[PDB]
């Protein structure tokens, strides 16, 4: 056990417009896209309606025809049949270099407050709802003549969601769907070199493409 | 300590009397300088590699025989290091005396970014 | 890599009234001002409308006839044709001396808050907008009989934008367009000498005149 | 360079009612009061209307007939002709003794906030206005039988502006126009002697009578 | 100089109802009560109307017939004639014992805020008014069988002003007019003995009966 | 002097319904209940109306027929005659064991704010009113099989005032009338044993049954 | 210190001259490395067991006879440890000199996650 | 330490008995003063140069043979340094005794701004 | 540009009784007087009959012998051909000092709404007609020995519409015509300095005078 935070390399990719409508996601096994012609090993967004937990997540076509990273065998909260499903292909990944110490922040949960009068001891109830958004920060060391600089600045200016990858040295990954802010401006300090900051934000659940 | 970029900078005043970590067996009565690395700030990227430049905090000591000589040596060192491409002097000199040899000393820290390779 | 914050010398210049209207900014290459008679090597403001990212930035006429510091090859967000473009010439630069430790502060990003009710887990969305303004501070050591003192005080009293330069010892520059506040009053401390503060504020993007 | 904060001695003086109306302030040179009969070397307030930067400042009649400390050669923001000018003579200065460590506080600048929607990147503008008031504090060591005590208490009770001098050991001065609060009450501490506080506040710019 | 805060002993006294109406307070000298039959050396309140600075202060009848501690020779803010003056005799003083470290707190001054638009530099004005109330604290060590305990508790319960004395070891005094709160309840700590707190508050100026 | 906070043992008792109406409380001496048949040495509440300072205090019948702990000889604020007086007998005391460090908190006093305009110096008045409630905390070390646990939990659930005793090792006591909250839930820490908290609150003055 | 995963990593440059806590009786004039464990971060589960990996902060020292040799040895150690599966270098080297033997030293801390069994 | 502006200031009372960092071989029974620089506050401009004045915190020691003599010497030093153009005394004196020579000492810090050239 | 209200000085001047009628008012070009004796720089009241656009406004003589503020090209809204246009000079201008915060008025356009017969879906008529009456309220701080005080205490008794100036820092102006009033004194707020409410009112067009 004890996964370690060493060797983690980040990276982001744009969302293209090529689309498919493969149907046949089976709830029993790790879900399968029946008859898709997409070559096994392409990261593809899933935007299928009529299902709750597969709204805006990201996965890879692998194994025979399945999208590993889903466990939709639970069906008391997963009613109906699959039907039509959207599949948008994601582009290539641009990898950050010269990074600092990532520091995830946020993700607290906001209870409800209010009490039933009848209680003799006047107990106060707390009902959990509305988990806060979870962000990420990743200080970088500035250099204008690097591939990630221009791509990050452009993807900031576009103002559209991207697909963030968090690649462990083991060979796994943790794909996310969310926005991506960038600074692109020097941050002078006492003696440390010029530092540059790239903030993240996740709009859905996280997946794990086991490898 | 990156030797060459300090020795070539401090040679003209001291006529090549700069030594790493130790004075030679017979150093003479003329002023000389001893430098030594005593720490620094890390420059290690988290992805699994370290940059081609690395910080290092060096120490300096001038050991003349007359007080005026060591004062001039220290002020020249401070000027030449404050007017340098990538070095910066932090702090102020501290004096010292060695009764056995009757020599006067000085001591100041330097922050410098050198080329690792 | 690892640009270092040593030897940085600041400076500001007024904005004059001499104007031109050179047309012919080409999107493909580093943009070129066709047929301008301005001598190569003059810092000139650009205030051309109908384009988004070239509103109030500053550049230098260099190379053959181009203004290095622009990368308007992206055109999905850069629609139309150049047409007329304004060019105002900037004066000479007055350099600060006896400066302290600059400390950039600000530049955070203000998300949006709000949630879709339909989510079973009650996920909270964060949408990025409205990046905060980024300032700068630069403590100086007071001396009335210095060239920068009178110029800075006058440029404060005028209440008009100036052009701030951040000259690295390498020979590069980072021109900005923005206001410039000054203190001009002693700030007595315990034992340190009398200190004087000059605050900045940037109203556009930053350019890099490679040299 | 490097003016040092050692040997600074403060002091305040009342504002009398003797008045003159000398005319003829010339913008070109260090301004001159034409034909004034006031003996050279008297600190005189200037309350001349129709000019922006000479509203409530203080100066000394020196040299031949000029009031050193003014640089009204700039005239793009200094329109019109001098005309009538008021001159009120200031009394004698009472010097503080047994002072502590002065600590100037305040003088920040309050920007404007608001953004242009059209910006693709959603840039936020900051416009500088409305610099805060700048105060001063000066702890003293209490003694009832001292000349400054009664004068300071009375000048507090009067509730009228005074003229504050900040005399460097070099022989210069920095006259100000502003109010003057006093405490006049013991402030007992753990072991240090009884301390007494005198607060200042400046209602105009500061002058420097070079000497 | 350098009055020291060692040996200071506090104490309070009730205000009785015996009253007189001696007239003849002369502004020139240290003020004199003409023809009063009160024995020299009795602390007497002064509640004479039609004068600003002698409203609710306390003094002693001493010298020949004067009340040392007043300096009403200033008359530009002291208009009119004395006329009738009230004199209420104060009782005997009960002295605190087993005291801790007094710590005066408060007494700040609340400026006015607001700016004249006409100023080119947008100067902000600060006008001083409304000095805050000045309190005092005096931790004591609890003991029920002591003379000061009952008197302090009763004078708290009465809810009426008292006359606070601050007796220096030199032999001087600093009488005040103000309320007096008491705690009278144990304050248990980690290891220090039980502590008891007595708060003060001054409703007028302070006097100094030189001795 | 110097009462020490060592060996203090707390404890609480319920308030029963047995009542009497003994009359004859004499103001001169330590007050006496004339002709009461209650055995000397029983802690009895006093709820006699028409008197201000004897509203909800607690005392013991001792000496011959007096209730030591009262000093109603002051009568300028104690008008009228005793008349009818209520006496409710209090039950037996349950003593806490395994206690921590008590820490009294609160009991500050809230002044009034507001100023008379007429004052030339603009003095600000502070008028004392409305002393805050004074609480107490007493961390305990949890053990379910102890006599105080069940009694404290039940007396919390009842929601009625109790009578709190603070027994010094000398043999004295300090009875109070007030509520009593309890936690009754584990509070896990880093390494210290499980801790349990019992909060107090006093609704009247405190008495001292000298012994 | 987990010996094998450090010795096999640092053997090729030093030809197997890595020793735990003490240099041998006759170490020679060639550079050699000495490692020693000086603390770490706990990895103990509260339920009543400890994990199969445990952190440990080791110290390193290279002792050559020439200044250039020890500089190269330290930079190689830093590179090889910063490009490693589970180790990370924290801090910067500190120099030292031993007049009796006329050898130059160095010193740097390493944070590493090793396999307990 | 800037020697001359301290020696000329303290000469009249001590008759020129002020020495840098060390008392002479035979100093006599009369009071004498020893000064030494023990740090300061930097005055280095970030643009790449340092000012023509530099702060320096000096130490002072008076070594008489009688207690009254050293008390008077210290109080005179404190007065003359507190009434000086650019110096300021911080702290209070600390006493010391040397049994071998039977002399009484004192010690106080001074903050001073001197001319670098 | 985004200018700010910093040096916005307001002024007024009573109109004299002179009448100068020199024709030359056109539609193709700005109205121009031909060979008149009014040198440029002294404002003129213009109330040309048979021309609605210059009904009740005021401009200043500019060009060579012309007035600006009328350079339109529409023909259906400016009838007639020149006519008896009178020129009334306006007295010397007096500026207010120590201005407060201005206040606008209702900027809502009055309507003319009804109902139509041919509709089957209940469409409602809505025809806005004309803007509502405008007023400007400018609070002003206390002074007595200032010329504008007498000017206002005379202009309130005069009871005539006056030409009002609104000014800008860089030389611009806006000469209008409309009502004004001055309430005198007695605006006593809580703690701010005494103010003097002043009210304007406008009925016609306001010109713009570049300068």
């Amino acid at each position: 056990a004890l996964t370690l935070p060493k060797g983690i390399v980040f990276g982001f990719a744009p969302i293209t417009s090529t689309t498919s409508s493969v149907t046949g996601v089976t709830r029993a096994a790790p879900p399968v896209a029946t008859g898709t012609m997409l070559t096994a090993g392409t990261t593809v967004l899933v935007r299928s309606n009529t299902w709750t937990g597969i709204n805006n997540r990201i996965s890879v076509v692998d194994a025979n025809k399945a999208l590993q990273g889903f466990d939709t065998t639970d069906t008391t909260t997963y009613p109906g049949t699959s039907g039509p499903v959207e599949l948008i292909t994601v582009g290539a990944f641009v990898n950050f270099t010269q990074q600092g110490e990532p520091s995830t922040s946020g993700g607290d949960q906001q209870f409800w407050n209010g009490q039933l009068l009848e209680d003799r001891s006047g107990r106060q109830l707390a009902i959990p709802t509305f988990k806060n958004a979870k962000t990420l920060t990743l200080p970088l060391y500035m250099d204008t003549s690097l591939p990630w600089y221009a791509a990050a600045k452009a993807a900031d200016a576009r103002g559209e969601p991207v697909a963030v990858r968090m690649l462990l040295p083991n060979g796994d990954a943790s794909y996310n769907y969310g926005y991506m802010s960038f600074d692109g401006d020097a941050t002078i300090t006492a003696n440390a070199p010029i530092t540059n900051v790239a903030t993240f934000t996740f709009l859905s659940d996280s997946t794990l493409v086991e490898a | 300590t990156y030797g060459p970029i300090l020795k070539q900078l401090l040679s003209p005043y001291f006529s090549g009397r700069v030594f790493p970590d130790a004075a030679p067996d017979v150093p003479g009565q003329d002023p000389y300088v001893i430098y030594q690395r005593v720490g620094g700030i890390p420059t290690y990227f988290t992805e699994g590699a370290l940059a081609d430049k690395a910080n290092a905090r060096v120490q300096l000591e001038v050991w003349s025989t007359s007080k005026q000589a060591t004062y001039e040596a220290m002020v020249h060192i401070m000027r030449s290091v404050a007017a340098a491409p990538a070095m910066e002097p932090l702090g102020q000199p501290i004096d010292d005396y060695e009764p056995a040899l009757r020599i006067y000393g000085s001591r100041v820290d330097i922050s410098m970014y050198y080329n690792l390779t």
